[PDB]
RNA sequence: AUUCCGGUUGAUCCUGCCGGAGGCCACUGCUAUGGGGGUCCGACUAAGCCAUGCGAGUCAAGGGGGCGUCCCUUCUGGGACGCCACCGGCGGACGGCUCAGUAACACGUCGGUAACCUACCCUCGGGAGGGGGAUAACCCCGGGAAACUGGGGCUAAUCCCCCAUAGGCCUGGGGUACUGGAAGGUCCCCAGGCCGAAAGGGAGCCGUAAGGCUCCGCCCGAGGAUGGGCCGGCGGCCGAUUAGGUAGUUGGUGGGGUAACGGCCCACCAAGCCGAAGAUCGGUACGGGCCGUGAGAGCGGGAGCCCGGAGAUGGACACUGAGACACGGGUCCAGGCCCUACGGGGCGCAGCAGGCGCGAAACCUCCGCAAUGCGGGAAACCGCGACGGGGGGACCCCCAGUGCCGUGCCUCUGGCACGGCUUUUCCGGAGUGUAAAAAGCUCCGGGAAUAAGGGCUGGGCAAGGCCGGUGGCAGCCGCCGCGGUAAUACCGGCGGCCCGAGUGGUGGCCACUAUUAUUGGGCCUAAAGCGGCCGUAGCCGGGCCCGUAAGUCCCUGGCGAAAUCCCACGGCUCAACCGUGGG
RNA sequence: GGUCGGGUCGAGCCUAGGCUCCGUGAGGGGGGAGAAGUCGUAACAAGGUAGCCGUAGGGGAACCUACGGCUCGAUCACCUCCU
RNA sequence: UGGAGGUGAUUUAAAUG
């Protein structure tokens, strides 16, 4: 980039986490703006054409996609650029099939079979908190969402809880609060897709991030960053995870 | 390198040995200078005229120089017009333009 | 015109030999001295990522506030000195932390006209 | 840096003209009917490389070292070169004499689908061995145990047939 | 393979350098049957100069028109249908090419921005009220050799401009709702100012109409995402026959300017800042992932693919835009060049092909948007010398051929004579393959037919003490050495050896070399201990007890992209190559 | 958009001063090969005056002489010091 | 048996291949 942004993407320099065969072309789908980052979605072209194989060819995968064949997060999404992330759920009404978007024990992300009644709610974690105008509470979760509470409620939502959502209607169902004894899914790094309990917390000075300890299903004891540890239930998952 | 033929001469081998090596002067194409290169075979001295554009390359000795009883001389003549210069004292081929 | 980029010089005191030329990104921009006149001039600079800034050019009013927190919209006569420069109050030019003199006292400017476009001042007692 | 480039697969000898060591290639070549020096080099360093990975699996220690440990005497079983009991010590008796024997062409000799070496090797040239139903024209193939026994002459191959002219000259050896 | 061999003497043992023997890269002599795979082919000299064609468009569901075929009536028209250009919107800042400059916060790596900008996309909270205006297209008349360009008439918009409201920014006084490790930040209430939104537009049905019901859209606010800007610590060349260097220089106070912090630039006050642990100056050079070689320690290189940087004939400087001081856009100077009716007007292939010049040194002025992607469109789609497909080339690597069998004869390796066999390869056909072709692959007919060279032959070093020429002449010779009329060494014949679709010559790097020595060398007589001594920095430093935990060791969190390397398994007949896991 | 005033920034151009580099260059100087045109015999044996180092003067040329030093000097006699 | 030092001396001329 000389004078100005970047809109391509060798495949070659792809992410780390997407099955993609890295040698077959020259070119990937360069994934549009959106809910998640980079490191954590892929976009739905490779959904489509790759991973369930619906379709042969990118022409007849936008075919699909223009009919509104496809819901995530209970929306239609027509965009082959729009990129799918961790804890979204991919629906198939014609099929009548839901999955799961989540990371694997290597790091890639991979598409997980659900029930139909579970592809209604989604959980968030609560990434940052704000006030706004009016003397009201926004909430901005880990999918770059956004939602609105009044200011009565302010002592029942804080950073790193889960709040799970009926989607797409967006209406609040649950808070799950983020403290010893609560259950978790690790998102990201070394201890990837492992999953337990919380033992201890630990912090440290001068904005150097917080650390946590979780004791898994055989009792072993293993670290993790905070912000990598994901709340999914209080002593029990209340999501179906692998 | 490429150069052209300006006078044909003979140098005396060094002792022990006795007998007249036959070589040429050349002037490169690229920058002008002038320098002295072997004619190997028997009879090479022949197929060489003045004026005629000749390829030169390295003789071969220690520390890529000179060789043999013929100090003073670090190259060598490979083709003569475009042509071989083996094949011409061999035979297998004729110089051309006379 | 004017560069804003990087120091020609290291700080041993050696030379820089430039590696590349000037970007766009790296400009200035005339100064606004900022006179005191019967009547008031502005305008609007578009810039970097279309955005606007006020330039005021020559002031003739000012906004006055006292300890208590009420404020007062009066003329200026003229500027009594100015520490920045050492002949700015001979030319009546107005910047932050200029001493002025209105027809309620003398006051100390509080803005930055070639940003903000306004004079705000805090009345010296 | 520099992008990738392709290597040879084989070693050259450190010295063209040494007696001892022409004379036993001499012997080897006359005895496989290998078309030249190269391919006879390539199974050396077959067996070289595969020392070579019991010399340093020897003095090695840890977690990976042993699951390489047993991958290396599987490989080596599968192939056919070692019995099903072997240990690691035993990678370090392997001769060039073990290798040739598994060659495609010698197994075809040894089973008396030929009469000899070279027409051994014509007979899988022009296409008339079939290999677990394929067809595979490559005399050097290195053949694994498992499939051995089910090499026969391809089903639409001439030799396919007892009465055939040349094949019962083959058989009456 | 953790290696030696020849050369100083009449003969010997050393030191020491030269040569031989291996791998990889660039040019090159002679010679060549087949296929497959790959990140190979005007980088070294000239970032020299370029004829011709092509390398960036798209939207009719934003808007008025031109013209045509038809339907209802038509004096006139209204409809539907299909092309054309123009106004308007988005893109043209990516992608592609090269390595000149640069020894620098350029690059690698860990952190920071509470000191910042961001059109397209995602979520949530709200808004779309009232007015005005020209103009392209089109018709009249034109100018100019051309490049271009003038006056009058008339017209629309999601074009342009105003009014209101919402909103934004600066300053002064209070309150403490939020995030954070920490508030010049966020939120609430008063006060003085300045700046200041929008397209309810378009399409389709249910509508007798009224109005719904969808789809694509317009503006503001908060946050994210994407793409960037700026900053710090640490790391990676050569020279003392370059020793002192700096004066906006280094810091402070007060301002300006910027998207933003900052001597970034000013006004004023001080004397600081760098340096023998190498400043400054000079030389050479884009940095990294990686690549060549070696038992390893090391030594050498960094064109091709990926990531970062820089440039568009040289030197300066601006307009539009979210983003540029813009390779196929604008201005000036300098230097070449093209067309002119002589007044003027234009052009720089370090895009793909192609030409000239330079040289030892590098290809077709071809086919396609079917695949992968990008831009535009509601969509079907359209364009793309990116990319994909072939054409030329002893680029690299992998797998094959130039016959096989039996019985006789010979000088018994191998050649010849009989009898039989096969068809990889070759010639002619059908199918499959392909965007279309070509290769490739499966079958059918013919037939051993269509296919071996290069170097060497005294020692090192595998291979002749044979024959014919020449006669210190001619010639050979990496080194040692041959040739003076009875040459195993020159030239040639016949033999023989090595490698083989290849094999020789020249130049470079590593190894050889413990001839650069940490591992690991030397200095009485061979190169080499300052003529002698005193002492500054540095390096090296006696025994015991208590403390600390910087060095050091162990365990565990976050990092060091992909490709490249090693292993097993799987897919192309196996392999090369490609995928899934472990390292 | 033209004309004028002022401020400020600026590639290029001109003159002079100093260093730096390439190209020719009358004349002068040693170095290396060649093979012998020439004059002598200095280094090797005590080489026919032992050789050599430092400094200084002299000579066609190798070289000679003076003061201080080294053995990397032959022979005979005597003396001293050791095993 | 074999070594290390010191002081004295040395009877004309005699080039070259
Ligand atoms: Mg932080
Ligand atoms: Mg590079
Ligand atoms: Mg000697
Ligand atoms: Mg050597
Ligand atoms: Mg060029
Ligand atoms: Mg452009
Ligand atoms: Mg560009
Ligand atoms: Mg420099
Ligand atoms: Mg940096
Ligand atoms: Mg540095
Ligand atoms: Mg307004
Ligand atoms: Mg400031
Ligand atoms: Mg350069
Ligand atoms: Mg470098
Ligand atoms: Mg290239
Ligand atoms: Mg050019
Ligand atoms: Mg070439
Ligand atoms: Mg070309
Ligand atoms: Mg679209
Ligand atoms: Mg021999
Ligand atoms: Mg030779
Ligand atoms: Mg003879
Ligand atoms: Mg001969
Ligand atoms: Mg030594
Ligand atoms: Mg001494
Ligand atoms: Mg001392
Ligand atoms: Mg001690
Ligand atoms: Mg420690
Ligand atoms: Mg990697
Ligand atoms: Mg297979
Ligand atoms: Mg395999
Ligand atoms: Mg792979
Ligand atoms: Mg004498
Ligand atoms: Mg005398
Ligand atoms: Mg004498
Ligand atoms: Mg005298």
């Amino acid at each position: 980039a000389r004078k100005g942004p970047k809109r391509h993407l060798k495949r070659l320099a792809a992410p780390t986490s997407w099955y993609i065969e890295r040698k077959a072309y020259k070119w990937a789908v360069r994934p549009r703006p959106g809910p998640h980052n980079m490191r954590t979605s892929i976009p739905l072209l490779y959904i489509v054409r790759d991973y369930l194989g619906y379709a042969k060819t990118a022409r007849e995968a936008r075919k699909i996609l223009n009919e509104g064949k496809f819901l995530v997060d209970g929306r239609v999404r027509k965009d082959y650029k729009f990129p799918v992330g961790i804890m979204d759920v991919v629906s198939i009404p014609e099929t009548g099939e839901h999955y799961r978007v989540l990371p694997n024990r290597i790091g890639k992300l991979i598409l997980h079979p659900i029930s139909e009644e579970e592809a209604n709610i989604k959980p968030l974690r609560i990434r940052n908190k704000r006030m706004v105008k009016g003397a009201k509470i926004q909430l901005n979760f880990h999918d770059g969402t956004n939602h609105l509470i009044p200011l009565s409620e302010k002592d029942n939502y804080f950073t790193s809880y889960t709040v799970l959502m009926k989607v797409p209607e967006r209406e609040i169902l649950e808070v799950l609060p983020f403290e010893k004894g609560a259950y978790v899914f690790v998102t990201q790094g070394k201890n990837v897709a492992r999953k337990g309990r919380i033992v201890e917390i630990k912090k440290f000075p001068m904005g150097w991030p917080d650390v946590v300890t979780i004791e898994d299903e055989e009792g072993e004891l293993f670290d993790t960053l905070k912000e990598y540890a994901f709340v999914v239930g209080r002593d029990k998952p209340r999501i179906s995870l692998p | 390198a490429r150069g052209i033929v300006l006078e044909k001469i003979a140098v005396e081998a060094k002792q022990p040995n006795s007998g007249m090596r036959k070589a040429v002067r050349v002037q490169l194409i690229k920058n002008g200078k002038v320098v002295t290169a072997f004619c190997p075979g028997d009879g090479a001295i022949k197929f060489i005229d003045e004026h005629d554009e000749v390829i030169i390359e390295g003789i071969g000795g220690p520390k890529g120089g000179s060789m043999g009883d013929i100090p003073g001389i670090r190259y060598k003549v490979v083709k003569v017009n475009r042509v071989s210069l083996k094949e011409l004292v061999k035979g297998r081929k004729e110089k051309p333009r006379r | 015109a004017i560069w804003q980029g990087r120091s020609l010089r290291k700080p041993s005191g050696g030379r820089i030999v430039l590696a590349r030329k000037k970007r766009k990104r790296e400009l200035g921009r005339e100064p606004s001295n900022t006179r005191v006149a019967e009547q008031d001039k502005r305008k609007i600079i578009r810039t970097y990522g279309g955005n606007k800034k006020v330039r005021l050019t020559a002031a003739a009013y000012a906004n006055v506030f006292d300890k208590s927190g009420k404020g007062r919209k009066v003329r200026i006569i003229r500027v009594i000195e100015n520490p920045a420069n050492r002949q700015f109050a001979r030319r009546n030019i107005i910047t932050k932390g200029a001493i002025i003199e209105t027809e309620i006292g003398k006051a100390k400017v509080t803005s930055r006209p070639g940003q903000d476009g306004v004079v705000n001042a805090i009345l010296l007692e | 840096g520099d992008p990738k480039r392709q290597r040879k697969k084989y070693e050259t000898p450190p010295h063209p003209w040494i007696k001892e060591r022409l004379d036993r290639e001499r012997v080897l070549m006359d005895k496989y009917e290998l078309k030249n020096k190269k391919e006879l080099w390539k199974h050396e360093t077959q067996l070289k490389n595969f020392r070579r990975r019991a010399r340093r699996l020897l003095a090695a220690r840890g977690k990976q070292a042993e699951i390489e440990r047993e991958q290396l005497l599987a490989r080596l079983k599968r192939l056919g070169l070692l019995p099903e009991d072997a240990v690691l010590d035993d990678v370090l008796s392997l001769t060039i004499e073990d290798i040739l024997e598994r060659r495609l062409q010698t197994i075809v000799y040894k089973k008396g689908l030929a009469r000899t070496m070279r027409q051994a090797r014509q007979l899988i040239v022009h296409g008339h061995i079939e290999v677990n139903g394929q067809i595979i024209r490559s005399p050097s193939y290195l053949v694994l145990k498992e499939e051995e026994d089910t090499i026969t002459y391809a089903r639409t191959s001439p030799f396919a047939n007892p009465q055939h002219p040349e094949r019962m000259m083959i058989e009456k050896a």
